[PDB]
């Protein structure tokens, strides 16, 4: 119950061209710019173990977080060359900062994965099912 | 020239126009004067192409409403992509109603600072008259 | 000026006005008296284009529902983005509707304080009269 | 003044123009008169308007319906924020059609106390009538 | 030529303009002036197809208006598969519509840097005028 104070410094409003959006199916063929486009997966709940306590039945709850790729960039039913390779590092600076980097955190593990995300692709111009784990 | 870079950044702040202009360092760092020019010139050509046939167009001064018109024309032209949906482009299409009225005699461009505007002498013209027998002979 | 930053304070308290005005400090602390002036001398423009053909321009006393239109008018002109459905647009709207009934001659511009206002003489004008054989010779 | 605080008060209870008329403080302790003194004084402005063209503007009685009609347009007025679906809104927007239909002359302005409001001398006007010859002579 | 690669550039950042110009380097590199130049030579045919009616042909200067028109037709024309919903397609409809309304006669040329433009003399034909006997003989 403290991420916001660090939140504000993970967003800091990725696409240029896009505004008022809304961002968080995709349209692959009108986007003005390559936003984030996070996505929501579901939630991991659990109890008779540590996340458990005492009072207030509450626990650490894990908390899922994933992200959609729209880039379209040297990547228009051409060939996937471009397409991820220029996101390798936008990748890795997207889940370094929306995720691993949290407050001063107690019970607030806020995970975060790196590599073992696969993603598939379909609709003929971009896919990208991210799976990262929020843990709070 | 209805509006200036500070006419742009009183009515949408410095940080918008800095957003929407600075198109080759990300994050944004400074406010590109060609860019905003160019914008500011196309809108001005609009509003002109609009006002061409009741006024002069070399306005030797600016009025008020044509000011908030050049101004939210240019910011509608520093997006390079702009949807239909957006409110930029809604407030566009309103001032663009704006100027249509004007057009078409439904609405009068008001004072510049203290005077009128300079009409064209369109409605102005007669044949000449012709009425002799009339000149008290 | 058909209305001022009290009129506005007055109208939608001082905190909607500042935090709508102050666009430099997170949270705001202040209002900002050049971005009012501006909305409110945009808000007067568009009035003037609206009465020009009816009245005098520089008028010199300002009537009640002016001052009304006035504020609602420079409060929506205060907003960096307005969308359609946002109430201040509708009251924006409703305010238009209320200047263009007045300009289409469907609505009466009220008093300022006791007088009434100063209508233009568009009406007034006929050619002069020749009515000579008819002045008691 | 087509109404006063105390007809406010009657007609909406004391707590909802406490609720709707303190801004500073919360929860609401006082009514504040300033604010009230101006949706009412706008209340009037927008009723003359509609009703400049009929009768005179300083009224020297208020008819009941008018009072009805200034009562609900003020307290339309108390809101910051009023949105389209809001029964306030939609009670502004009767007493409006009873207002346009009062100026279209299709109703009628009521008695004050038990004479007739003054109608104004825009139908009196002929030119003067030029009949001699029919004076018995 | 009512734009030049420098326009387009600066209208749409030359980012886009080498996007949506290489087609053969994956991701591109440079930008093909040769598809560049036919894009504005099919806008510039299209614009003359809406005005050859009003004004003359090889027009000696270039109005501001025209230029944007031009720019954002070529910008249109440079991609391959356009869709209806495209923003692109939007602005593009929105020129040809200033375009079909310059040409009804709707709105006006506007000035190239100073002068006017030079319309055709379509209007000016008269049979000749014969008017013997009122030559002061």
């Amino acid at each position: 119950f403290l991420e916001p104070l660090l939140i504000e410094r993970i967003r800091s409003e990725v696409p240029g061209l896009a505004i008022v959006s809304g961002v968080p199916t995709l349209s692959e063929q009108d986007q003005p710019a390559p936003s984030a486009y996070v996505v929501y997966l579901g939630d991991e709940t659990g109890t008779g173990a540590d996340h458990q306590g005492g009072q207030r039945a509450i626990q650490t709850v894990g908390q899922q977080w994933a992200v959609v790729l729209v880039v379209h960039y040297a990547d228009s039913s051409n060939s996937g060359e471009g397409a991820r390779r220029e996101a390798g590092p936008l990748l890795g600076r997207l889940v370094k900062a929306l995720t691993g980097w949290a407050p001063a955190i107690d019970v607030a593990p806020l995970a975060r994965s790196a590599r073992q995300s696969p993603a598939t692709y379909a609709s003929g111009y971009l896919y990208f099912p991210l799976v990262f784990t929020a843990r709070f | 020239s209805y509006c200036t870079l500070a006419d742009l950044i009183e009515q949408y702040s410095e940080q918008k126009i800095r957003e929407v202009s600075d198109r080759v360092n990300k994050p944004a760092t400074t406010i590109d004067t060609v860019i905003v020019d160019r914008a500011i010139a196309d809108a001005d050509s609009e509003i002109d192409l609009h006002l061409h046939g009741r006024y002069q167009l070399p306005l030797a001064s600016v009025p008020t409403a044509l000011k908030r018109i050049a101004c939210g024309l240019a910011y509608a032209n520093l997006h390079i992509v702009l949807k239909e949906e957006n409110p930029v482009y809604k407030t566009a299409e309103h001032l663009r109603k704006l100027l249509s009225g004007i057009a078409n005699g439904k609405l009068s461009l008001a004072l510049d600072a203290d005077g009128k505007p300079a009409p064209v002498a369109n409605t102005v013209q007669i044949s000449e008259g012709r009425n002799d027998w009339g000149a008290d002979w």
